[PDB]
């Protein structure tokens, strides 16, 4: 179902622009890994600057995570995940430091969560 | 036994060591003399096919080379030496191949350093 | 694990081509400056000896560049890369400078140090120096003009007496495989150039005036050429690892592919005499 | 058969290129030219799902990647640009496309320079 | 056996320690097998120059090896052995090269052994 | 069969420094990818000079491919090429277009199809 006709050509545009995000986190990993993070170019470090905070994005907070967890739980609306992953790729909450995105579910809550940290 | 029992040390070190050198920075004097010694022991241990060496004229060649005698040689100039000093030996020197034959043993060193001094003046270079 | 041996020998091939890439693209840097430290040789020869003749020639000792002093205190200026990879060439540099203050200083005070690097500058702030003058950032084709101004700066702190002696330390380049580690003293001016050949010189300029113009022109030319030689070694530097990376790489590539052929011949064999020995059975 | 034969050879140097010089921007204009056509190759290439192009549009495409006109344009408008010269040709230059259903052979070149070429001053 | 009531708390802080050093050894063995030892930082140096020391100073000189190689013997009793790594350890021995620390008994023979390279 | 023993030593020694002459053209390729012809040492320079007409040499005019091409093709005996192969190699006619060495059988063909040019 991932057609531009059954999901919409703004659902569709994002889907597949994250999905050359994390593919290229995947080869780079690589010469990182070896090499060192430093020795890359801008366009390079751009990548896993957001591929990073992709990642852990896709991360959630269930209810059945209650018991192994504490924190309560979230459900995120579709409209609502659209224009959060739009945000991420084209780099408004950037200054945010990456820890703020694990295992949470608006991105309204991740601006908060970073406050409590001083960010 | 008392010639060769070292031309491993030679020749498992030197093996070795010119992996480091080639793409080594710096030599120390020590390391750069190790590596001239070694150079003439891989060119003395080449051969060719069907042509074997009698065990007392090897005994002499490996004297030489773990004397020090040999190093005066240009690399590419030992392979024609083995070959004259085999002759000059055969021509010559007589006496030396008799004793190793007959008593399985070095034979006088001060006539042995003596013989091998004498031919180095006799050879000539490029 | 057959599935892991796969990762690493596609892993090791992409590094192969970075590490390939970054030997031409050094290689190409090197020869613009080796270009340009032949260009600037003849500058520095016909500056270097006039001005050398005229303050050696036809009078005395009366200038604080040229006449020695006893030390109160000294300098240092190292010169190292910004960018890391190259192989020791900032290390040997580092060992020599801190060898030589540590072998023979007695006091912090005692010595200050100038540093031109990124890497310099991150080897004094761990262990513990201070630093009087950190300049940074240079393009990798350097221009008189980036220096004028710092060098302005350190003829400044010489000049007024903050320091009595000051030493260059920096590599200087001599062939494709060797480059030589090099300490030289840049003031007082001790000794000089002697071309032996002079023609008469106007009388007109006070001869301390005329030369508060050429110590320091000749200053400024002497750190200048230390630049050309630094910058000329690096890059060989660089290409001099790339080319010693990549051909480990290439030959871990082979050994590798062999253990994963093994495997592969491995793996068909057993899951043939499983299937076989329950057939067998039955 | 004419057409095609450039680009077999260019898409093989951008393999073996850019898998080592993308980085490498300030360098060498020859392997700064050879890697910009490697690039617009790849998305003349690319296509949409259940739409097939037939094969007199398909020549003149190649034509002008291979002859390099597309140089000027940037690589990413390749896609729109690529089914609009296709408005241009339909309304304009049917002479050129009737010729090579009919002959399976290729027009003369002053005429087919002279098409494109003009296309290239009404683009923006 | 290697149990602090066992063999004692001295030969046991040694035993542990030493392990500690040659494990990240292996670690950075695949970093070190291409790059060479440009990339490593700091404490790395430090650490491989350690585990240099370490690893030849546990090759030895035996009886039954006098068929091979015409060195004589060396028997080296616990209390010099444990005493021996001590000092690698601290760093005591820094300065002496590596070539001096193989096929030997007690530590003092290194010392000898360096000497007559005077290296 | 490449041994002296087998070819005989001439052919051995032509035959050895012809591999020797090409690797070094080689090594130089990927300098010449980076950069241009006058940046290498005139040492180089000369291998590849030799070394740019040796492969055309080494290509031949076969028979078979008389129908697609009018050119008539040629059969050369060992002896023939191993002389032709001394001859550039001592450098006896490296005072020739390039083009000349391409598909051609004995070396005095070259010297005529030379001649062909002007």
């Amino acid at each position: 179902a991932l057609a531009p006709e059954i999901v919409g050509e703004e659902h569709y545009q994002v889907a597949r622009k994250v999905q050359q995000t994390l593919q290229r986190y995947k080869e780079l990993q690589d010469i990182i890994a070896i090499l060192g993070m430093d020795e890359l170019s801008d366009e390079d470090k751009l990548v896993v600057h957001r591929a990073r905070r992709i990642q852990f994005f896709l991360s959630q907070n269930f209810h059945v995570a209650e018991q192994f967890t504490g924190q309560p739980g979230s459900y995120v609306p579709v409209k609502e995940t659209v224009r959060g992953f739009k945000e991420i790729l084209e780099g408004k909450y950037d200054h945010l430091p990456e820890d703020a995105f694990r295992l949470v579910g608006r991105i309204e809550e991740v601006v908060e969560k970073a406050k409590a940290m001083g960010v | 036994k008392k010639v060769a029992g070292t031309l491993r040390l030679d020749l498992a070190a030197y093996r070795e060591l010119e992996a480091f050198a080639q793409f080594g920075s710096d030599l120390d004097k020590a390391t750069q003399a190790k590596l001239a010694r070694g150079a003439r022991t891989v060119e003395v241990l080449k051969q060719d096919l069907h042509q074997p060496i009698p065990v007392e004229k090897q005994v002499l060649i490996i004297y030489a080379l773990t004397r020090g005698f040999l190093d005066d040689i240009p690399v590419e100039d030992v392979r024609r030496f083995e070959k004259e000093f085999y002759l000059f030996l055969d021509q010559n020197g007589q006496h030396l191949l008799e004793h190793i034959r007959t008593t399985k043993d070095l034979p006088n060193e001060d006539d042995l350093n003596k013989a091998i001094e004498a031919f180095k003046k006799t050879f000539v270079v490029s | 694990s057959l599935r892991d041996i796969k990762t690493r020998i596609n892993a090791t091939k992409k590094t192969s081509q970075i590490t390939k890439a970054m030997e031409m693209v050094s290689t190409s840097k090197l020869n613009r400056a080796e270009q340009n430290a032949k260009s600037f040789v003849p500058y520095m020869e016909k500056i270097q000896e006039v001005v050398a003749n005229v303050a050696l020639g036809a009078g005395g000792a009366s200038h604080p560049m040229l006449v020695s002093r006893p030390v109160k205190k000294t300098g240092y200026l190292v010169i190292t890369s910004d960018r890391g990879l190259a192989g020791a060439y900032n290390s040997n540099v580092l060992r020599l400078v801190y060898q030589t203050i540590q072998k023979r200083h007695a006091c912090p005070d005692e010595y200050a140090i100038i540093v031109i690097g990124r890497v310099g500058l991150s080897f004094f702030r761990k262990r513990n120096m201070p630093v009087i003058l950190d300049i940074t950032r240079l393009p990798d084709q350097p221009s008189f003009a980036d220096i004028k101004e710092i060098a302005r700066k350190t003829v400044g702190l010489f000049a007024d007496g903050t320091f009595d002696e000051l030493y260059m330390y920096y590599n200087h380049y001599v062939s494709a495989i060797q480059q030589e580690v090099t300490e030289r003293k840049l003031l007082p001016l001790t000794d000089l150039a002697e071309n032996k050949q002079r023609t008469v010189y106007e009388f007109e300029p006070s001869q301390e005036e005329c030369l508060d113009v050429l110590l320091p022109q000749y200053a400024e030319s002497l750190i200048y050429g230390a630049l050309l030689d630094a910058k000329a070694s690096e890059h060989a530097a660089r290409m001099t690892a790339m080319k010693n990376a990549t051909d480990n790489a290439n030959e871990l590539i082979r050994t590798l592919t062999l253990s994963y052929n093994r495997a592969r011949q491995a793996a068909i064999t057993q899951e043939i005499t499983e299937i076989v020995a329950g057939a067998n059975a039955l």
